[PDB]
């Protein structure tokens, strides 16, 4: 259960070498599923010292209807004003 | 001199990178987020500043005891008499759940009595509908009504009177001061109050505080949201109010809070003050308190470079050089690149332009090999 | 010129940043707790027309 | 009158006041484009300007972009990074070739 | 990169001719400009980073203006007072029409469009 | 103030990059004109750096459709450790278009694909319009749907520049000829096709002015 | 109210005005020869057209 | 740091209420006027510095007798070749107006060379109509010609010649370098020209000063006019090109004096130098020496306040409340009015407003006497 590259290879225990001393092989350890990385942007910069993760977030993925259709009345209400203005024009 | 220290900051640790269980920190503190003691000493007085959501029975209580336990010589509360009035009538209630079903019964206490000229009747019409819009964008329930004075201020009225103490009424949020105020202000009409308050939350950042400040309102309750209002969050809300409609903002918040601390200071009868007042004037109040007692909390400077580790990166520059010479000196041959780590801003990976560090005037300039393996000797040392 | 001109205004900030005291002084608030900081006069007339943010 | 100096990378040569340069340009900009946010916020090389999930905002990081580039005498690439501190104001700056 | 030679620049290689009129470019003030000397740049008359990868000695001139306006920026990469246009193109042109090849290919191009004049003017007969 | 109008400053030089553009800078004030560009930059960034984190949850995701789609591995391996998920690219769609090394395939193509449609609006659709006798207006209808098939500009116009191929005495026969051909009133071609009754615009040899003839019908 | 009102700038001006060493400071040149007098930064962009007087 | 101490100044003495034989200064002065002297201790050099309006032959004798003192180790002198050459084929003139009647002849020192590209077309016409202009508003006679160089040049130039002393030519006012700068300026047309420089003289002082020095250039002439140059007419002079034309006389003046300076400081052979220019870019080019070398000389800070008789204006008040408080026991009365002199500023004499020191804030407040006999006691002393 890794989410980052370098620190799932920095320290590998579980390697092929040393698990044919035991000779077991479980499912569940597949290098497949092994590691996965998130799903937002992270980008390397140089920092003072040495190269830094910055993480790149624009927009959250759980908004609802009701906060969607509270935002959207202004743009329902300039429609109807608009409208309204073209046929008294 | 003027003592301009932060006032109304809403911004939590901006030098964190929080996220996860790293918060920024804890808004949850019902008694010190509502609770201030301040001092004078040149009058030798106190004064138990309380800021006061009225929707909440556990700081009502909370209050009621603290002014049975320091017997103040003076309270001062804000309401009015009308509303005093109506309190004191109603009888047998104990809890802010069942006073809540009294809110209504006590909006009356905003008489907003004006006569019926044509110039006062156009300021009612505008005002009446830009407090509707107000109201709107506030969007707040029955059991949060931060404006409406309720349980808490009613023990402090009836604790004081038990004990014979004098009561000093500062009036509602909107009183006739303030309406007087108001009705000098011209900028005020529902529509521009609509175009601003849509238009207010220009960032994401704003747009995800709102968010988060609404959302956890409705999910807490009123009770409990006013348990956990914190000082962050209620200059953010003033803030908030401030993009709403500055102009009225300014009235409501600034002048009122200089008109409250100009009474509980020049006009306070005793040394022992118990002020109950709406919360988001706590920090004005405090502030004034604060400048013109000269009891500010020492704070140390910080220098804008103080946290910048200089030492660390002219080391790493240091060690790359040392570095790029070894391995030069070692193959025979210059750096590819003077990069200390490779990033991929510059397009140097895949592109004609490269980074290199050789820069000098003329044949006879002593930097020529500045930056080059030739600048360090056989034991890698510079010259 | 053979010298990447500057002007004297960004010298001379140069020079007053090279102290170690340095700070932004043209701020409305003390938000580096300077003890030295003076309120600078605020650039708003009696009508306020400019206060809207 | 005082002539400019001969040598070309000086804000590479003195990190120092390269740093003091951003926070000066940045603070005034936040202050002059949300002042309810920073009037009351110091400006540190370690500040950042993201909320405290870590999501950034791209309207403050393009207004940073202009200052530093108006301040500095450069063009930032925006499409290649975002300035969401004061670090990485920094590194952009440094890595530039030509600032003055 | 070089500084600028007030005057006195001699390109170190023979620079790509990249054209024979200046170009008129606004530059601002106090912006450090990196004008190409190779002649090949993709940039325009900026460098671009061709000279790293073109066998040349001639060296990006990086230079500033104190004063921003519009100014002639030398194409032909042989300007004396470079990075800056001295009318040094027109001697370039004027040399390539004294050289033997150079005559004929311009007085070729020359007659060639004479003869586009020549059918124009014999067009009714 | 000053007849400057070509060469017009700016404090800054990305409040307009133009002579044209600093005129109008000038003309409407730099602050209005730098808040606008600000502004422009902003919604610009805002859609990009959307669209990025879009295509980094695609690529992370499903890493086929982002190949499929053409986008670049979004991670970066600065660290050193290769992504596990890196695949060839699939350049199709980005280079063979008007913007890319097909550009001119693309045009070729667009052109192709316009006059077709031209071809199918003009031919094809109208032709299911009527399929079966018209009680009303019969002959009006298939008139109308036939119309715009039959006087296409392809094979009508070129008259008016006749001269590029129709010699002076040429001209005046070819100009008898298509006067008799076109004599049927009911042409829409006819109609839509340039006049012959006018004079070769190099040398007239026959007429010596237009309209001045013996026949209505005969240009002689 | 009973106490003519004045504002914290012009009573922090007063209040500094009654220093002995006061002098004007938003000057651009040293009239006055005080010892530490700070060049203001210059308030003119590089089209220069608010130069003309 | 920015040593910003005056420089153009031209306002003589404006603390003194100069007029009839009181005057404010002395223009006339015809060595201290044109000659200054400037010394950098830590390069140990010397400058001679002379500001030549070129229409003075006691001038132009008295600085090639400074030129044959000194043996300066290298000489700078504000003309060109071209100058130079013709000057050198004049011989045998030794008279200043001699010399002037050969000015057209020295007027073909001024190539400005340019090609006849549409562009230079433009510019060409452009520069000649707004140089025609400005020669209108200058309207200097054929004996004046400041930017013609003349005999003291041409001494300074044979001087040199003659001990073997390196020279240095700075180019006419107008050489190749400016009127590059001035094309690359765009803001020269001369109906706008017109309009501003009769639109210039905005003040009547503006309109005096200039009366005053073209009637004064008109009465003495050329000659006598150069001699009588003073700094101050010089400045004015100055700053009436800068509102003639800012936009050109930043060209013409300031930054051709910059460029005189860089010259002379970094790029002069040896320690001794003897410049010769044009007087109006004298007062830049020693600002810049002096805030370079650091050897401005030490002037006093003076206090705004500082010429103020406080102590005697309190003294009168004093004074005359005691008169009026014993005048007004004498005469078992009160003061008629407080001021101590009558003036008709206020219509006190003849309205009801009057001028009454009486003021306190209750019953009870202890400066309800003040300004009033009863203040005093029989003594005539305050209580
Ligand atoms: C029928 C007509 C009438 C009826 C209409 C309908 C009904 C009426 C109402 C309609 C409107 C409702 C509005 C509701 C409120 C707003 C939304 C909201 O609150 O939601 C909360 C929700 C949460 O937001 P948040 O986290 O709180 O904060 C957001 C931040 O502020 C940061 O976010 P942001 O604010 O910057 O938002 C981003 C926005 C910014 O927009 C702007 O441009 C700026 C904002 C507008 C500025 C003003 C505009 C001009 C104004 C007028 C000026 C003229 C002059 C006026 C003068 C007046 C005076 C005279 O830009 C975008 O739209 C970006 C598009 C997304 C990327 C495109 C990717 C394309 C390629 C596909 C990649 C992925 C493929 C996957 C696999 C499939 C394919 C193989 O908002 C968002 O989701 C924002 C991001 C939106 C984009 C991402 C999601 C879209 C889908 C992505 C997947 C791929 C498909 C892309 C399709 C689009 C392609 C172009
Ligand atoms: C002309 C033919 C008819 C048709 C046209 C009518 C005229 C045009 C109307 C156009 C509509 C716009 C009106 C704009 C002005 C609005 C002013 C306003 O709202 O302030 C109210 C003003 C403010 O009072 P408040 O703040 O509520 O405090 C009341 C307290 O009692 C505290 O009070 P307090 O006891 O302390 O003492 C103060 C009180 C003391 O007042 C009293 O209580 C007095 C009681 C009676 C004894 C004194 C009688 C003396 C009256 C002499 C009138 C001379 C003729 C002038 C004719 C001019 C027009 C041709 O005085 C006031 O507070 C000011 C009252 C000012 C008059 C209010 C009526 C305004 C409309 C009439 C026209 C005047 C406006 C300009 C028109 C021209 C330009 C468009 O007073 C009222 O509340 C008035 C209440 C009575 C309303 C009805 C008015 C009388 C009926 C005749 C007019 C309507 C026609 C009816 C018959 C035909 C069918 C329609
Ligand atoms: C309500 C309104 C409705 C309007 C409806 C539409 C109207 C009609 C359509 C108009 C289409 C416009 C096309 C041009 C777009 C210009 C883009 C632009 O403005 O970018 C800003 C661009 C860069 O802006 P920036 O960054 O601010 O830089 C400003 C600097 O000043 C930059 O200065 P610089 O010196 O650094 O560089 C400028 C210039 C400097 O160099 C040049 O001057 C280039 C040309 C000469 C070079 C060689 C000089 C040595 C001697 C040559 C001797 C032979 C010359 C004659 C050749 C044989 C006879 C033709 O260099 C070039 O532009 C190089 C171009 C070389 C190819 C030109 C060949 C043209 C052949 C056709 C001639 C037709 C003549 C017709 C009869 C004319 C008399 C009645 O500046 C310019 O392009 C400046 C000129 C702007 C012209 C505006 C348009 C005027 C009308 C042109 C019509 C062209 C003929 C008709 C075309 C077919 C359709 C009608
Ligand atoms: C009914 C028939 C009409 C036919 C005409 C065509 C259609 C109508 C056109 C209507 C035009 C309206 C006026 C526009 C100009 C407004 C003022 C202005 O700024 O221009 C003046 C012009 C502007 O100079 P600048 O902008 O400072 O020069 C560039 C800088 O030096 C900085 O230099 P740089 O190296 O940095 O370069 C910057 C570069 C950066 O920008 C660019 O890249 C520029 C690209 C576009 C260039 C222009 C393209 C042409 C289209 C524009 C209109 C001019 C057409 C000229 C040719 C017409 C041929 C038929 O731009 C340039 O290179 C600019 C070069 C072009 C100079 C302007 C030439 C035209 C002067 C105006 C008079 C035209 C009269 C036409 C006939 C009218 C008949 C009623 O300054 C003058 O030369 C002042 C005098 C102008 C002439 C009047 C005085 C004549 C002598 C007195 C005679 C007695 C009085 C008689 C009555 C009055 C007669 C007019
Ligand atoms: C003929 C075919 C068409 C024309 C072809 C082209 C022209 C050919 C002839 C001319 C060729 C030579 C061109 C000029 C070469 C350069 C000459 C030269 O050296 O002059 C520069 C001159 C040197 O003289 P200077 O040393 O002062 O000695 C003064 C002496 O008086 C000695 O004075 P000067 O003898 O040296 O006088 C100089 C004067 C020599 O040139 C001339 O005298 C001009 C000769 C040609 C024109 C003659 C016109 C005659 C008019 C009356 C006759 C009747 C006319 C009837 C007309 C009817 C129809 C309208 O220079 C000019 O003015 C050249 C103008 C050339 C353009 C001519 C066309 C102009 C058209 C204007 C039209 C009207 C305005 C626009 C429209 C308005 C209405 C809508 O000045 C400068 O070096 C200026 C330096 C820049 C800064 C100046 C700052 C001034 C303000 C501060 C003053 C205080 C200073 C500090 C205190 C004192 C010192 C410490
Ligand atoms: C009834 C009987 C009537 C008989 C009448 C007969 C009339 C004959 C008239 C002949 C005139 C020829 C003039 C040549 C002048 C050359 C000058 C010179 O040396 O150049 C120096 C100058 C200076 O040039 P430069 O010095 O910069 O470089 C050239 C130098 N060389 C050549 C040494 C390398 O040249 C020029 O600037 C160009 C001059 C004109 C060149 C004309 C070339 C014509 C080529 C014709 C090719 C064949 C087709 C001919 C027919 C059709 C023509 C359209
Ligand atoms: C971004 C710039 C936009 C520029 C504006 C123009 C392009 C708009 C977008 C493309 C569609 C263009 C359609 C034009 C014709 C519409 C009407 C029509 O079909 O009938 C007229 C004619 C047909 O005329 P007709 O013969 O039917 O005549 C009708 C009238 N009677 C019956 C009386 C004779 O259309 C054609 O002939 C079409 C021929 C095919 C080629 C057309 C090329 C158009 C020009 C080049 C467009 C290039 C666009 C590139 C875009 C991408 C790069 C920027
Ligand atoms: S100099 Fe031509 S590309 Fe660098
Ligand atoms: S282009 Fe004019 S000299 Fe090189």
């Amino acid at each position: 259960m890794f989410r980052w590259l370098f620190l799932y290879w920095y320290n590998s225990t579980d390697t092929p070498s040393a698990i044919a001393k035991v000779n077991l092989w479980s499912y569940i350890n597949l290098r497949l599923f092994k590691a996965r990385l998130s799903s937002s942007i992270a980008y390397y910069i140089l920092g003072l010292n040495n190269l830094e993760l910055k993480k790149l977030k624009i927009f959250y993925k759980n908004t609802y209807f009701d906060y969607i259709y509270l935002k959207s009345i202004p743009c329902l209400f300039l429609i109807i004003f608009f409208t309204n203005l073209y046929l008294f024009l | 001199m003027i003592s301009a220290r932060a006032v109304h900051r809403f911004l939590r640790n901006p030098n964190l990178e929080t996220g996860a269980a790293f918060r920024a920190g804890t808004r949850f503190d019902p008694f010190k987020n509502t609770l201030t003691v301040l001092k004078d000493p040149q009058n030798g007085r106190t004064l138990y500043l309380i800021g006061t959501t009225n929707s909440s029975t556990l700081l009502a209580n909370r209050t009621k005891d603290l002014v049975q336990k320091e017997k103040p010589d003076a309270v001062f509360v804000q309401t009015n008499k009308e509303w005093w009035n109506l309190a004191k009538n109603i009888q047998d209630v104990k809890c802010q759940q069942e006073l809540n079903r009294y809110n209504d019964l006590l909006s009356q206490a905003y008489t907003l009595s004006l006569d019926n000229t044509i110039r006062n009747l156009v300021f009612k019409a505008k005002f009446y509908s830009w407090l509707f819009v107000i109201n709107w964008f506030k969007a707040f329930p029955d059991d949060f009504h931060p404006f409406i004075p309720g349980l808490e201020m009613k023990f402090a009225i009836e604790e004081a009177n038990k004990q014979n103490i004098p009561v000093v009424l500062g009036g509602l949020e909107v009183d006739d001061v303030t309406l007087s105020a108001l009705k000098v202000e011209p900028r005020l009409d529902p529509f521009s109050q609509l175009y601003y308050g849509y238009r207010a939350l220009h960032n994401s950042f704003w747009r995800r505080e709102h968010f988060d400040n609404y959302a956890t309102l409705d999910v807490v309750g009123g009770e409990a949201y006013a348990e956990s209002m914190d000082r962050f969050r209620t200059n953010w809300f003033v803030k908030y109010f401030e993009k709403l409609a500055p102009y009225q903002k300014k009235i409501i918040v600034d002048q009122k809070d200089l008109d409250l601390f100009y009474a509980l200071y020049r006009d306070t009868p005793g040394k022992k003050i118990v002020a109950v007042v709406n919360q988001w004037h706590v920090p004005g109040i405090e502030n004034h308190w604060k400048s013109a007692t000269n009891t500010h909390e020492p704070l140390k400077a910080i220098n804008p470079i103080g946290d910048m580790d200089i030492n660390k990166y002219m080391e790493s520059q240091l060690v790359n050089d040392t570095l790029r010479a070894f391995v030069s000196k070692v193959g025979k041959t210059e750096p590819a690149t003077w990069k200390n780590y490779s990033t991929i801003y510059h397009k140097d990976n895949y592109e004609a332009e490269r980074v290199r560090h050789v820069a000098f005037v003329d044949h006879k300039d002593p930097h020529m090999y500045h930056g080059l393996p030739q600048d360090y000797d056989d034991n890698i040392k510079p010259k | 010129r053979k010298e990447l001109w500057r002007s004297q205004d960004a010298l001379q900030e140069e020079e007053l940043m090279v102290n170690e005291n340095w700070y932004p002084k043209n701020t409305q608030y003390n938000i580096y707790n300077q003890p030295d900081f003076i309120k600078p006069k605020s650039g708003s007339g009696a009508a306020a027309d400019d206060i809207r943010i | 009158y005082n002539f400019p100096e001969y040598r070309t990378g000086g804000v590479q040569a003195n990190p120092g006041i390269t740093a003091k340069r951003i926070i000066k340009c940045i603070g005034e900009r936040l202050r002059k484009y949300d002042p309810a946010r920073w009037e009351n916020v110091p400006i540190t090389f370690k500040t950042h300007f993201r909320d405290e999930n870590g999501y950034s905002d791209v309207a403050t990081s393009i207004q940073i972009h202009d200052a530093l580039e108006r301040e500095f005498g450069i063009d930032i690439k925006d499409r290649l990074a975002l300035v969401t501190d004061v670090e990485t104001a920094f590194y952009i700056v440094m890595s530039h070739h030509d600032p003055l | 990169s070089i500084p600028y030679q007030e005057g006195k620049y001699r390109p170190a290689s023979i620079p790509m001719v990249a054209g024979f009129f200046p170009y008129n470019c606004y530059l601002q003030q106090g912006k450090v400009y990196s004008w190409c000397s190779c002649g090949i740049s993709q940039s325009g008359p900026w460098c671009d980073g061709l000279c790293n990868s073109v066998v040349t000695r001639c060296r990006p001139v990086v230079f500033n203006v104190s004063q921003s306006g519009y100014y002639k920026i030398c194409n032909c990469k042989f300007s004396a007072n470079a990075p800056f246009c001295n009318n040094t193109h027109r001697k370039m042109v004027r040399y390539h029409h004294q050289t033997h090849r150079g005559f004929y290919e311009i007085w070729g191009a020359a007659l060639f469009v004479l003869g586009w004049v020549y059918m124009g003017f014999n067009y009714y007969t | 103030m000053s007849l400057s109008l070509f060469g017009v400053k700016n404090n800054w030089h990305k409040n307009g990059i133009w002579w044209f553009s600093k005129i109008l800078n000038k003309t409407v004030g730099e602050e209005r004109y730098d808040a606008l560009r600000v502004q422009r930059r902003i919604w610009s960034m805002r859609f990009y750096y959307a669209r990025q984190q879009c295509l980094y949850e695609l690529f992370v995701d499903h890493p086929d459709l982002a190949q499929w789609t053409g986008t670049y591995p979004k991670v970066d391996s600065s660290h050193g450790f290769p992504f596990y998920s890196t695949y060839e690219m699939y350049r199709d769609f980005q280079e063979n278009t008007l913007n890319s090394d097909g550009s001119f395939a693309q045009w070729i193509t667009l052109v192709c694909g316009i006059y077709v449609i031209h071809v199918i609006y003009n031919y094809m659709i109208p032709y299911y319009w009527v399929s079966t006798p018209l009680k009303n207006d019969e002959f009006t209808r298939l008139r109308m749907k036939d119309y715009i098939a039959s006087t296409v500009l392809e094979e009508v116009y070129g008259i008016s520049y006749a001269e590029w191929g129709w010699l002076p005495h040429d001209f005046a026969y070819n100009r008898m000829r298509g006067l008799a051909g076109y004599m049927h009133p009911d042409d829409p071609r006819a109609m839509c096709t340039s006049t012959f009754h006018r004079k070769h615009k190099y040398i007239e040899h026959e007429v010596e002015k237009v309209g001045d003839y013996h026949h209505m019908t005969y240009p002689k």
